[PDB]
């Protein structure tokens, strides 16, 4: 009942099976490359039933050294990844193989990476806020529990430190866990992340799933589903709140396009796969809150040619709930996390969701910061002397506000020994209301660096 | 020399062996379809009569599609094709230093045979995510702009991307030349062996590059893998992998390797030609569905190995030619995604006299300060902000009266620094000299100098120190930091030289 | 004062022009990719 | 042993041979068209082996009147052309037939037009200026003796006028042999060049090989190879310096792409054949000087639709030592030759070869022109009054410089009715050094239009009411 | 089309119906996907004729 | 081509001819239609090679 290879064209392999033994679509098959230098076990995923008992499959590993007619074994199920608490603290590839300890987790429970989203009834009709505890995030760009957050930021902006901070907060505040999905992950950066999470002592709270740059498109297409399956087990079975990181989601889209091209499908507009929306929706709809537990996702998004109307970002943003932009300018100021309060946004910063007080305070902060940004060019060119008295007052108030959006983060302790803070949402709202009203403008600017709520502000003012 | 051929003939011998054969069923445009060979592997090397070589890329039940690596005009229907039972592999060893070879490791410089230490398959997997360590050692290109703004570490992949005639090959050749002092040190932990892969360049351009390397004594530690424009698409497609295989043989033996791919866009074109001739489905820009995989698997073999594997490393310097400076094209997009940082070279900057024409506004190095020495880290800390503020303010060049003192000072400092980062071709600077020059720029010691003189001043002062105050360079090199005493001595030396210096306009540069 | 106002207005007009031109350029870029793929796949299908 | 025609579709013919008689690739086959009006002998070049003893061939002549099943004979060899000193002073086609004296050269030694390029070990970089007398070329795109020179540009920008100018300036006193390959160009231009060479007495030293744009794709593919074979013989056998003029080399690639889909190949980007780079590389790499053996080649490269990003010119760029890039924008200003000084390049324009002063003046000219290009839009919208004083001075200097890079060429006398001029390189360097320093800012810019050296500048300034 | 049929059943029995399609851009994308998977030659913006 | 042949008859007999093609783009479109109907492989803008 075993098949045999008939055609090989790069990662695409055609396999013939007997009449009654044709594998179902997306089943995982195993072939063998026995050539000594390149010997390996080859994983194929059934993509099409060509008829005449032939199936077309995508090789998850390079096919170099494969021979026509070698046996192909149907495993009877699609790609299945190990689940359970045991996946925490370890690095896996898209196929579930442990990379930091080969053979580890092979005895765990295994879940197919192809699952449906929660039934229509099981979904929560009400969007809920995810109180992270960070002042800037909670106030200006509140995160949706079970929603999707786009992350934008260059190098040296604290992006990795922000990811560690979110891992810390989900692990400690919500008693949850994290799954990191490196789609198109650079091997150097994956190693860096593994070592850094180990050094931060947050690897125990995280499960890393890497589909690397130098793998055929199939693994880069399926790694996101693998990580999502681990997160889904943590949510539905362990009853935890999960935080799923995807970097980069655009590379999931591009790997989908590459696989579609390899299978002979005609490209759609701008050369993407015809089912781009379907694939993105199948991935994203599985990230949601169901039965009192949620998977929240923070996703790095690449925008081709900076064109937000490009089909890839256009489809991705159909599912994004919030946006967080990390700015070189903010980081250079020493404000951590280096969130851009003006470029960043959240879809649930509406009075109907977060209440009128929160909305008013956030809007006032945004207005003050926008006016200060407008005056920045005048200040740079002609200096602050040319500014009006009201302009000078607003500039001082805006500087204090923009510095109070900074916070001593949990992940920043290993750099600056001071422990992090968790400001309650109401405390942040009232503190920024007072700041906007002008009840702290007398205090020195330095007093607003990297502190928590109003108590810490008072203590740091006294210390100065 | 008759003895030479006599030795081969007296040593020549052949023995019959049970061989699996196919027959060419068709041939065209560098591709050949051959029936039979039931047990041929994917990427297996086949031999056609007259010593012609092919690679089995496309296997189906009917025939095998094979890319012919040269002399395709000798291929004919009905010819007997033999399998070798081997995937593509190349010889590797220390004997390849100073030689020019084709993508099969065969010398093309006419200097005799190459003694191969061993053989290495072109498709051996890259080091895993657990076989590496963090990139933490500088790879000094000798170019101030790169070494200060986008530093490169050992094991990094730094893309050099730009339009034609922007200086990409110049930058890569300057890096290779800069490795000369490290080579002369003799210590393998400092030595860098260089591989220069030339894909699709005309043979005289490769000869010019080799001549430039000879002038600087770089061919003592450099190997050239050449797939010129006349080569078959197979060689153009394979050359980067041959160079990578040689570099990997060195890397896995604790050595440090710098590999330049000039350029990967021509390799992508060759691979697209092969794929289209094999009737594989085309996608955007007619490229196959695995061109990204091509470049990504090529460039993930550049790595910094862990100490368990000898701690060797291979640094990649892929070159990409953009058209009309469109970095959003397919192959530039892929390679930018793959690499760790990018050096964007621009024709407008080049024509402005900004040479090397690196656009420091968009050029990035994700490794960053981890790849710099402490001294360079100190002196280069302010360069980013200084240059960004300068570009912000340059619209107010004629209005310095209207600018407050701070803004005018920023503008003047920015002009000085822009002149500072300029460098002549074929003139790599040692790290200590770069540190001193950047120190001059960023410590206000060029403020009293006219802009148009900065360069000369810099150069002259560097020649002064090296002639009379070389202890500063010693200190910096051995300690990799600028001590307080060394800094004070350097300031005094700078001021005395300023006393001695004379501007082009004649005005004094003192105070 | 009127020069300051006029130059502010002209800068905003240039902002709007750059935005519209960038949108047009991105539309043209996408259309060019789509048309190139259309021609490539049309030729490939004709060959098949 | 003879084959028979199976399929005829335009210039591509399928021929079936008996088993074991299948011709080798690139062999020349002969077929007969007997229809009286179009009776002729087709030469077919075997392009592919299709299996089952069928070969796909490209016809060198139009296949109209060809019939299925007609006998096809194999010559057993590739297309071959006559070689030797005899070919000098005569006009041939891609197949080697003499046009001015039909039947001439049939008894000469014949060389196959398909050849491997020189071995890499025999290649030596060439760094030696080839002074032309054109200010712009000598200053910003210095030509290399024994190197590869290209004239890029779109349709009707002055590629052919500049080729004829370079013939006049270089071949008129050349001590070696000249080969002119007319690849897929106008027949009227070929006749004009033939007459001009005969009048100049340069024909005696020149071999002309013509394949016009009215020829089928195969002839336009192979004419360049034929002319290149003559040049290769002169380089490798006669041991004398050779001048190779090709106009237009893009036609080789275009003809290749015309038959690509009829040959069964899936199209590449922008409609070109998948093998564009490889075929171009083979052909170009044959066009080189080897150690001790000089071929100064000058190629006209047509840029489709003025798009310098088009794959054909973009692929060609890598094969050249010097590239004079003609611009439609410069052309529409009336500046001739319509050279884009900011886009042209030369490999020998560096201090080591051309010297410190030449390099300095060239770099200063390029910087001034780049700054002027940057300021063009501001001048167009906000006017020139809003520029800074130094920017106004630079704009005046740049306008004078761009006008002065213009020159009255001899080959252009038929158009302007004005005799041409020749400017020594030293005079060019001195004049542009004076310009970049502002030594001529008091002269009207119109004084710098289509003149020669500083003497012509003084004369024209006097005519316009100025004086230097 | 399912929504339109359900609405038409009422419309043809004398009732008044209000139908909302949220949104037809996504239907157009889905139909384009189906047509391309059927290898129907695309037109403007890769949409079927 | 018909017009060109009619003019050529006069040209090859010592006469001077002026021929106007109004306009060749329409002829190119017609030839493209013919080639596509013959299922000849198209090129840029679907025009034949
Ligand atoms: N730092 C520099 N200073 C002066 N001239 C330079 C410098 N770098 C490069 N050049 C010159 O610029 C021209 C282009 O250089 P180079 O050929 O290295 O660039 P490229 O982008 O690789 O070119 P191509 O497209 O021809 O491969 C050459 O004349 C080179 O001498
Ligand atoms: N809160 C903080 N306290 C101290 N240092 C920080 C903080 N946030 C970021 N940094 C510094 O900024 C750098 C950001 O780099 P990284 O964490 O890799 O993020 P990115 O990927 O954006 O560069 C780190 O090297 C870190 O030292
Ligand atoms: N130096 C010049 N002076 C005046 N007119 C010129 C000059 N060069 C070209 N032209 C005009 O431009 C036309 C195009 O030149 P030509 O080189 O024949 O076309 P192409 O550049 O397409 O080869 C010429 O016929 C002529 O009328
Ligand atoms: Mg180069
Ligand atoms: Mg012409």
């Amino acid at each position: 009942t075993a098949g045999r290879v008939v055609r090989i064209t790069g990662p695409v392999v055609d396999v013939e099976f007997p009449r009654g033994s044709v594998p179902e679509l997306f089943n995982a098959l195993h072939a063998e490359i026995t050539f000594g230098a390149l010997a390996k076990t080859l994983t194929l995923e059934v993509a099409q039933h060509l008829g005449d008992s032939l199936v077309r499959c995508i090789s998850m590993q390079p096919t170099d050294g494969l021979v026509r007619g070698v046996e192909v074994t149907d495993t009877g199920a699609s790609i299945s990844v190990p689940v359970g608490d045991g996946v925490k603290g370890h690095v896996f590839n898209a196929l579930g193989d442990c990379l930091d300890d080969p053979g580890y987790g092979k005895d765990f429970e295994h879940w197919s990476i192809h699952r449906k989203p929660p039934a229509f009834s099981d979904l929560e009709p009400r969007t809920e806020m995810l109180e992270t505890g960070l002042k800037v995030v909670d106030l200006l760009t509140p995160y949706v529990r079970g929603g999707k957050i786009a992350l934008f930021g260059g190098a040296g902006v604290g992006k990795t430190v922000l990811i560690q901070e979110m891992i810390n907060r989900i692990a400690r505040n919500f008693g949850g866990t994290s799954v990191f999905a490196g789609v198109g992950e650079r091997t150097r950066e994956g190693n860096d992340l593994w070592v850094e999470l180990a050094d931060a002592n947050v690897l125990k709270d995280t499960a890393l799933v890497f589909g690397q740059m130098d793998e055929p498109p199939g693994t880069r297409m399926r790694v996101a589903l693998s990580a999502l399956t681990m997160a889904e087990f943590f949510r539905d079975e362990q009853g935890q709140d999960v935080l799923l990181f995807i970097d980069n989601i655009f590379r999931f889209t591009q790997a989908g396009s590459e696989v579609s091209t390899l299978l002979g499908r005609m490209p759609s507009a701008v050369g993407y796969q015809p089912t781009l929306a379907d694939e993105m929706g199948e991935l994203q709809e599985r990230i949601t809150s169901t039965r009192g537990r949620s998977i929240t996702s923070m996703q790095a998004v690449y925008v081709p040619a900076d064109d937000y109307t490009d089909p890839a970002p256009a489809t991705t943003f159909a599912h994004l709930d919030a946006t967080t932009e990390l700015s070189r300018a903010v980081f250079s100021k020493g404000i951590f996390p280096a969130v851009d309060p003006l470029a960043s946004s959240s879809t649930i910063l509406d009075p109907a969701i977060v209440g009128d007080e929160h909305y008013r305070v956030a809007q006032e902060v945004i207005r003050i910061l926008q006016r200060y940004k407008d005056l920045q060019d005048i200040i740079a060119i002609l200096g602050i002397d040319e500014l009006s008295e009201e302009d000078k007052q607003l500039v001082n108030r805006a500087r204090r506000i923009e510095r109070f959006l900074s916070q001593n983060m949990m992940a920043a302790e290993q750099f600056t020994g001071q422990p992090g803070s968790t400001v309650p949402l109401k405390e942040t709202i009232e503190a920024f209301d007072k700041l906007t009203k002008g009840e702290f403008d007398h205090l020195p600017e330095q007093a607003f660096f990297l502190i928590g709520g109003l108590d810490d502000l008072a203590k740091k003012a006294e210390s100065l | 020399i008759e003895g030479a051929i006599e030795d081969y003939v007296s040593s020549f011998s052949a023995d019959t062996e049970r061989e699996e054969i196919g027959t060419v069923i068709d041939a065209g445009d560098g591709i050949a379809h051959v029936e039979g060979l039931p047990s041929v592997m994917t990427q297996e090397l086949l031999e056609f009569p007259g010593g012609v070589l092919g690679v089995a890329l496309n296997l189906d039940e009917h025939s095998v599609g094979a890319v012919i690596l040269g002399e395709f005009e000798k291929i004919e229907e009905g010819q007997q094709v033999k399998r070798t039972g081997e995937v593509l592999s190349v010889p590797v060893g220390d004997a390849f230093l100073g030689r020019v070879v084709n993508p099969l490791g065969q010398p093309i410089d006419g200097q005799g045979d190459i003694a191969a230490e061993t053989r290495r398959a072109l498709e051996l997997q890259a080091p895993s995510v657990v076989q590496r360590q963090s990139v933490s050692e500088p790879l000094q290109t000798g170019i101030k702009a790169i070494d200060a703004m986008t530093p490169i570490g050992r094991g990094q992949r730094q893309l050099i991307i730009g339009d034609r005639k922007t200086g990409k090959t110049a930058v890569c050749v300057d890096t290779i030349l800069n490795q000369r002092e490290a080579w002369l040190t003799g210590d393998p932990k400092q030595q860098v062996r260089c591989v220069y892969v030339a894909i699709g360049q005309k043979g005289t351009t490769i000869a010019s590059v080799k001549r430039a390397l000879e002038e600087g004594g770089a061919m003592e530690y450099t190997t050239i893998v050449a797939a010129p424009a006349s080569d078959a698409a197979g060689f153009k497609w394979l050359a980067p992998y041959t160079g990578s295989a040689i570099g990997q043989h060195w890397m896995y033996n604790g050595k440090h390797v710098l590999i330049v791919f000039d350029d990967l866009s021509k390799q992508a074109d060759a691979y697209r030609a092969i794929s289209l001739l094999l009737r594989r489905p085309p996608g955007r820009e007619a490229f196959p569905g695995d061109v990204f995989y091509l470049h990504s698997r090529l460039l993930e073999r550049c790595a910094k190995l862990s100490d368990e594997l000898g701690g060797g490393s291979m640094t990649g310097l892929p070159i990409i030619e953009t058209k009309a400076n469109d970095i959003s094209a397919f192959i530039p997009t892929n390679v930018i995604s793959i690499t760790d940082g990018q050096c964007f070279l621009e024709s407008d900057l080049f024509n402005q006299g900004v040479r090397p024409a690196i656009n420091v506004g968009v050029s990035v190095s994700r490794v960053g300060g981890a790849a710099q020495i402490k001294a360079m880290k100190e002196v280069a800390g302010s360069l980013r902000l200084d240059l960004s503020q300068y570009r912000e303010l340059e619209a107010f060049a004629a209005f310095a009266s209207d600018l407050d003192a701070a803004s005018k000072a920023q503008l003047d400092r920015g002009a000085r620094l822009v002149e500072l980062l300029k460098q002549p071709q074929y003139s790599p600077l040692a790290v200590e000299e770069q540190v001193v020059a950047i120190f001059l720029g960023t410590q206000g010691h060029l403020d009293s100098v006219p802009v148009e003189d900065v360069q000369r001043f810099e150069s002259e002062l560097l020649e002064h120190v090296k002639a009379s105050h070389s202890d500063i360079f010693d200190g910096i090199r051995e300690t990799k930091k600028l001590s307080e005493e060394a800094e004070e001595k350097l300031v005094s030396v700078i001021n005395e030289f300023k006393k001695g210096f004379q501007a082009s306009d004649g005005s004094s540069v003192v105070v | 004062a009127s020069r300051r106002r006029a130059m502010k207005s002209a800068t905003d007009n240039a902002d709007d022009l750059i935005k519209a031109l960038t949108l047009a350029a991105n539309r043209e870029r996408q259309a060019q990719i789509t048309q190139e793929i259309s021609e490539i796949v049309g030729g490939a299908n004709a060959l098949a």
